[PDB]
RNA sequence: CCGAGCCUGGUGAUAGCUGGUUGUCCAAGAUAGAAUCUUAGUUCAACUUUAAAUUUGCCCACAGAACCCAAAUCCCCUU
RNA sequence: GCCUGUUUACCAAAAACAUCACCUCUAGCAUCACCAGUAUUAGAGGCACCGCCU
RNA sequence: UUAAUUUAUUAAUGCAAACACCUGCAUUAAAAAUUUCGGUUGGGGCGACCUCGGAGCAGAACCCAACCUCCGAGCAGUACAUGCUAAGACUUCACCAGUCAAAGCGAACCUCAAUUGAUCCA
């Protein structure tokens, strides 16, 4: 990504991030499964509903997706009716 | 004529300010020529008999080519202007 | 246009020379009725896969024939072994029949001398050839 | 490794590599037919139609005579002193529709080479017999089998576990699984060399249906043909694999039982020389007498049909040509006297 | 081969599935559960999505 | 508007869907009843 | 010093390649693999370092881990 | 290799390039080359004098 | 160069615009321009291989290479609840992907080795 861009100086946020994964504000990341939407005629229904689902990323990917976005896609989003509402924050977590 | 339309969207200058073009907001696509565009006619006053158009003082559409070549050069018509038409009118009505 | 067309595509994408050009148009004027794109692909059929050359072309009147027949009688001597494509060499295995032995005489004297089957079979084997240009059109 | 070579051999298809070998061979074999091969085995393949006897044999059999198809089975039985397969007349190029599942559930009829079936048609398959096909997994002549009266089970084996598995596709889609499910079929994957270890003088009735050079289909196929320089030495040693094929076969049949060597090409090396060496093999290592059966009343018989190569010393030989496209197909009968 | 057909539910719902037919096998008709409607309906086959 | 014509088609669809469904067995059934006696002969 | 002149500028071109990378002292510290137009490189894993949290870690007694057709290993209370 | 000549200035002077001759193709024409020219001309190209056969 | 991408440039035409030239748009050529020329193996060739699965090597939890030994797959058949949901687990040594599945709703009263392909974009 860019360090530094050349018009303010700041550090820039890769749009491919923002188009496919979405931050809740605890840190976890969130994604789709590759291949959800593709060739479903030949999947079973098991792996159809294993592939429709939201699935969290791992630490180091987090990581890289923190590195990649900037400090504004990890503010707190006091949206209307969003759906993620109560997955924004962890409960009962120890270590 | 022929008229473009930029393929790279230019951003926003602002109000006062003037948009900062780069080497892509030079690549253009042609939107029309207007060479090709269908012939539209040219409104005109006659001021002397014609042959098959009028006899003097009625409004006329003629091809552009026509108007501009032979009647308005050698003074057989006037522009339709609104002066033209009311010295016309009151040339009629005083008849 | 029609006229110049047909010249310019004997001339530059048939390399015909000028002295042939006229020569051509003066044997087979059926090529100027013919339509471009076809007279084209008869001049390469027997450019390329008969290996006959300018020369040739003009002196035997090749142009003047439909493709349909260069084509059916030519592939029917192809199959048959008669016929070869010269090499890149421009070589072949047994002397290749004359382009008159091959379109100028009638059907039954090529199919005897030349071909040396029967009508039936080749009747069979034009309607098989037909039948195969048009599942490749 | 050396890049740089003085002179690369020339890049040849498979299919004009097979072109070459076919002229510089069968040319000499034939003489003045092979401009009439030639042409035949270049132009297009008329096929026949099998009407499964399972399905509704009748009203298939109505529907092609409609499309003006005659059975070329039935004629010959005409005149011999149970298949049926419809074929067009001579010089017609008609195609057969493509066929269709019927209403009992399996296809109304199988569109092959018609000469693929007279060596199944030359066996004789007796009401009841133990049947073996050794090598014949392309479909064709197993179908044939399977809907001639071989109640008493057959054995098809193949060593290409591809074609054991279109086999199977065919069958499933053919032959009702009620005649399937017991062991009236046997299909197996395993190596006709082995067959002679694994089973002796049993079956009655054998076709061995080697593999060859398929003359048509590596004419026009250019994958996986024969003659490509990479399957030199499989090419070289087919005749080795016919003749151990064909020795296989021969000590399976019971003594005094029928089997049929079969083969797509028209190579008297890999057609009458192979025939003679397995006869020759099997009486000196394993001394056992096969005496060849004349097919000549066949050839007169199918005649009508098939354009036969009457300059042939063993077995038949159906050669194609334009009037019927139907070979090539060498098919040699040999009853097991010891 | 077979063909992947596009069965539509015959009960109005916008509802479909994709099935596997053999291409030379007659059009499909056949009894689905639609869960729209919460019940098993008859569905026609409408398209050929594609061939396999 | 959308949602009830939705609904009403539906109804109809639903309404007619029984005896579809009836016939459409019946057809398997004779389908397979002229099977067993094109088997006969 | 021409398979494409020379000078200046873009230009601090780029280089997964070569070379170099400058005070003292102590301490921990070495290789399971996968993917890659990739095997002269890199991302992940593994190993390694640092800081923090709390709680079992290792060694390991029985018992236990397959039919087809050996050395040992895994799991494992005590210690 | 016809010949006289030309060439890799600074590792090759040659059988290589050119060469008269012969052959192929292109062009019906003027005011800046071709050309102040016009088919026995001009341009592009091959090959290599001449002579002999088929 | 019959490698990919182009025709910006010229030469032709065609259609427009104007009443042959000029301009715009197309088509065909000439001419060029940009860029690339995968990987692992094989010295006496005329190539082989690249992904997935089973077996031995690797005997007994797992893991194990090869320019090692063999064998295979790029489907088919059935069914149409082959629907929806959900604890807990496995996982090809990462990730991606891939597996199994209690309970529940709703219904009745898938198989076996592999049989495949991400994102973007349509
Ligand atoms: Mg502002
Ligand atoms: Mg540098
Ligand atoms: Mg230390
Ligand atoms: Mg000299
Ligand atoms: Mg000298
Ligand atoms: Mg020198
Ligand atoms: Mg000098
Ligand atoms: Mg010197
Ligand atoms: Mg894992």
């Amino acid at each position: 990504l860019t360090y530094f861009s050349a018009r303010k100086g700041k550090r820039k946020t890769v749009k491919a991030v923002i188009d496919r994964f979405l931050r809740l504000h605890c840190g976890l990341w969130v994604r789709r499964k590759a291949g959800y939407k593709k060739k479903l005629w030949k999947k079973t229904p098991a792996r159809k509903k294993r592939l429709r689902e939201f699935v969290f990323c791992n630490k180091t990917q987090s990581k890289l997706l923190d590195k990649m976005t900037t400090s504004f896609w990890k503010r707190r989003n006091w949206y209307v009716d969003d759906p993620y509402q109560k997955y924004h924050d962890r409960t009962n977590l120890k270590v | 004529t022929v008229i473009v339309e930029r393929w790279w969207k230019v951003p926003l200058a602002g109000e006062g300010r003037k948009p900062r073009l780069h080497r892509r907001h030079r690549v253009y696509k042609l939107v029309e020529d207007t060479k090709h565009r269908p012939k539209e006619n040219l409104e005109l006053i006659l001021t002397q008999s014609v042959e098959n158009v009028g006899v003097r003082g009625d409004l006329v559409s003629v091809k552009k080519s026509l108007g501009r070549n032979r009647l308005l050069p050698q003074g057989l018509a006037v522009y339709a202007s609104p002066e033209n038409k009311k010295l016309f009118e009151e040339e009629k009505l005083l008849r | 246009q029609d006229i110049n067309d047909t010249v310019r595509l004997l001339k530059e994408k048939c390399l015909f020379t000028v002295q042939q050009v006229t020569k051509i148009l003066h044997s087979c004027p059926s090529v100027l009725r013919e339509d471009l794109g076809q007279l084209e692909y008869k001049f390469q059929y027997a450019y390329f896969r008969m290996g006959i050359k300018h020369p040739d072309i003009v002196k035997s009147e090749y142009l003047q024939y439909s493709l349909t027949k260069i084509k059916q009688r030519h592939i029917y001597l192809e199959r048959l072994g008669r016929y070869q494509t010269p090499d890149k060499k421009g070589q072949t295995q047994i002397p290749n029949p004359l382009l008159k032995d091959i379109l100028r005489v009638s059907e039954a004297e090529f199919l005897a001398r030349t071909a040396c089957t029967s009508v039936e079979e080749f009747q069979v084997f034009k309607k098989l050839l037909a039948r195969e240009e048009e599942e490749s059109e | 490794y050396k890049k740089k070579w003085a002179a690369t051999e020339p890049k040849f298809p498979a299919v004009r590599l097979a072109l070459q070998n076919f002229d510089m061979t069968y040319s000499v074999q034939f003489g003045d037919l092979w401009p009439s091969i030639r042409v035949s085995l270049l132009s297009e393949q008329k096929y026949g139609a099998l009407v499964n006897n399972f399905a509704a044999w009748d009203h298939v059999s109505a529907k092609l005579e409609q499309l003006s198809a005659k059975d070329f089975v039935n004629e010959a039985i005409s005149h011999w002193e149970n298949l049926r397969c419809f074929t067009f007349d001579r010089g017609d190029i008609s195609r057969f529709p493509p066929a269709r599942p019927g209403s009992l559930g399996v296809m109304e009829y199988y569109l092959m080479d018609a000469a693929s079936l007279l060596p199944v048609l030359a066996l004789g398959l007796q009401p009841g017999d133990i049947v073996l096909d050794l090598c014949a997994a392309p479909g064709g002549k197993t179908l044939a089998l399977l809907q001639t009266g071989c109640c008493r089970n057959l054995a098809a084996n193949d060593l290409s576990p591809s074609r054991i598995a279109r086999l199977q596709k065919i069958l499933h889609s053919y032959v009702p699984e009620e005649i399937r499910d017991g062991n009236q079929v046997r299909v197996t994957s395993w190596d006709g060399r082995k067959w002679g270890e694994l089973e002796g003088d049993t079956y009655d009735r054998v076709l061995v249906d080697v593999p060859c050079t398929t003359d048509r289909h590596s004419l026009h196929e250019e994958e996986n043909n024969i003659f490509k320089r990479s399957r030199k030495k499989e090419r070289q040693i087919l005749p080795v694999l016919q003749v151990q094929l064909l020795a296989a076969g021969l000590l399976a049949t019971k003594p005094g039982g029928h089997v049929v060597y079969s083969t797509c090409s028209l190579s008297h090396l890999q057609n009458e020389y192979v025939v003679q060496g397995a006869i020759e093999l099997l009486a000196n290592q394993y001394s056992i007498q096969v005496q060849v059966e004349d097919l000549t009343h066949f050839r007169r018989v199918f005649m009508d049909t098939f354009c036969f190569f009457s300059s042939c010393q063993v077995g038949e030989l159906v050669i194609p040509n334009l009037m019927a496209n139907f070979g090539p197909m060498y098919f040699c009968k040999m009853r097991r006297l010891t | 081969k077979n063909i992947l057909v596009r069965m539509v539910s015959e009960a109005g719902t916008g509802f479909c599935f994709n099935t596997k037919r053999n291409r030379l096998r007659e059009k499909l008709t056949l009894l689905h559960y639609d869960p729209v409607v919460k019940q098993r309906v008859l569905f026609v086959e409408k398209k050929k999505i594609r061939s396999l | 508007q959308k949602r009830r014509e939705r609904e009403q088609h539906i109804a109809e669809c639903m309404a007619k869907m029984p005896q579809m469904i009836v016939n459409w067995q019946q057809q398997q059934r004779e389908n397979w009843e002229k099977a067993q006696a094109d088997k006969e002969r």
